[PDB]
């Protein structure tokens, strides 16, 4: 599934209406269709999951729409901290992220990244996750690595989750050199990413996914910026 | 009566509790005074004229609340909680935000989506089995087409009208009870 948003940039001023949009190249059947915001320096925040439920914290000016392959984001009125870039994300068949719409304007959970932020090229990268207020073993969680550049965006590599046992799966872009341990001891989850490239160089994120939340990342980590440089 | 309204909890919308009332001093007019109704529709007898009985208790959305009559479609209607068409009583609903609601999100109300077939009158599914809707089969473990049933009611003080929680109750009239 292929993820389109538009407009890419738009303007307003404080009080107006944005109207987004997000088309899909096929349905989604799973009715998985995620909205997020992300402020400048931040993580993103996730505003809509499923389709049209609000997520925790999101005001009343924020209203989810659409159904199928059409699906519109409506802020009613716009306020000086809505100066951010929204992003739509399903979930289903696959896991893909939408392009992105900059909006210009003219909780108990914790996740806690750690690790170095400049890695030589073909070394491993390594990142770790720290996570309180929720088992790491949960039944009902997942527990993702996604990494952010502006030449894909964002673009999701991998996941862990225990059910009964410990199951893994990984984005094909990366597969062939990801990994992702989790510790119980110690209630972490971390990255490791064999061959590294300066292709590579992206910010990388975790978050959790509850099964019953949509599917959606709901609460993400505080995001580094690793950097292959010789 | 009281102890199916003024309940201090209630259950969601696959797991509808079912209390059968019987040898009971039926009061049907105790709550038609009562204007804290929203939604209050008979079906099968007219209501002033009342004067076994089952009384089916859950909380929906507040979209959720026109799926619960005879010959609806809908996700509620189909997969959670159906009607059928020769029906005979009433439908009671309120709002009940001040209640179902956590300032953090009240994730605690679920309610279904997911089955591969709809279900019967009066019929409860408690199913936690894993919905497969692709090609290859599931195994009881979740992922990639592999979806959970359930799924959870966002239900926050600030959500819309039509987002907001509704207890419902549902009052079957099947002489033990006049």
């Amino acid at each position: 599934i292929v993820l389109t948003q538009s407009p890419g940039t738009l303007s307003l001023s404080p009080g107006e209406r944005a109207t987004l949009s997000c088309r899909a190249s096929q349905s989604v059947s799973s009715t998985f269709l995620a909205w997020y915001q992300q402020k400048p320096g931040q993580a993103p925040r996730l505003l809509i999951y499923g389709a049209s439920y609000m997520a925790t914290g999101i005001p009343d000016r924020f209203s989810g729409s659409g159904s199928g392959t059409d699906f519109t984001l409506t802020i009613s009125r716009l306020e000086p901290e809505d100066f951010a870039v929204y992003y739509c994300q399903q979930y289903g068949s696959s896991l893909t992220f939408g392009g992105g719409t900059k909006l210009e304007i003219k909780s108990q959970v914790q996740l806690q990244q750690s690790g170095p932020g400049l890695v030589k090229p073909s070394q491993t990268l390594s990142l770790t996750c720290s996570i309180s207020g929720d088992s790491v073993s949960s039944n009902s969680a997942a527990w993702n690595w996604i990494r952010q550049s502006p030449s894909r965006g964002l673009e999701w590599l991998g996941r862990t989750y225990y059910r009964s046992k410990w199951y893994n799966d990984y984005a094909g872009t990366v597969k062939s050199r990801i990994a992702i341990n989790p510790d119980t001891s110690k209630n972490q989850f971390s990255l490791h990413l064999n061959s590294v490239t300066p292709e590579d160089t992206a910010v990388y994120f975790c978050a959790r996914v509850i099964s019953v939340a949509g599917y959606a990342f709901d609460i993400w980590g505080q995001g580094t910026m690793v950097t292959v440089s010789s | 009566f009281g102890e199916v309204f003024n309940a201090t909890r209630f259950a969601s919308v696959y797991a509808w509790n079912r209390k059968r009332i019987s040898n009971c001093v039926a009061d049907y007019s105790v709550l038609y005074n009562s204007a804290s109704f929203s939604t209050f529709k008979c079906y099968g007898v007219s209501p002033t004229k009342l004067n076994n009985v089952y009384a089916d208790s859950f909380v929906i959305r507040g979209d959720e609340v026109r799926q619960i009559a005879p010959g609806q479609t809908g996700k509620i209607a189909d997969y959670n909680y159906k009607l059928p068409d020769d029906f005979t009583g009433c439908v009671i609903a309120w709002n009940s935000n001040n209640l179902d609601s956590k300032v953090g999100g009240n994730y605690n109300y679920l309610y279904r989506l997911f089955r591969k077939s709809n279900l019967k009158p009066f019929e409860r599914d408690i199913s936690t089995e894993i919905y497969q809707a692709g090609s290859t089969p599931c195994n009881g473990v979740e992922g990639f087409n592999c979806y959970f049933p359930l799924q959870s009611y966002g239900f926050q003080p600030t959500n819309g009208v039509g987002y907001q929680p509704y207890r419902v109750v549902v009052l079957s009239f099947e002489a033990t009870v006049c």
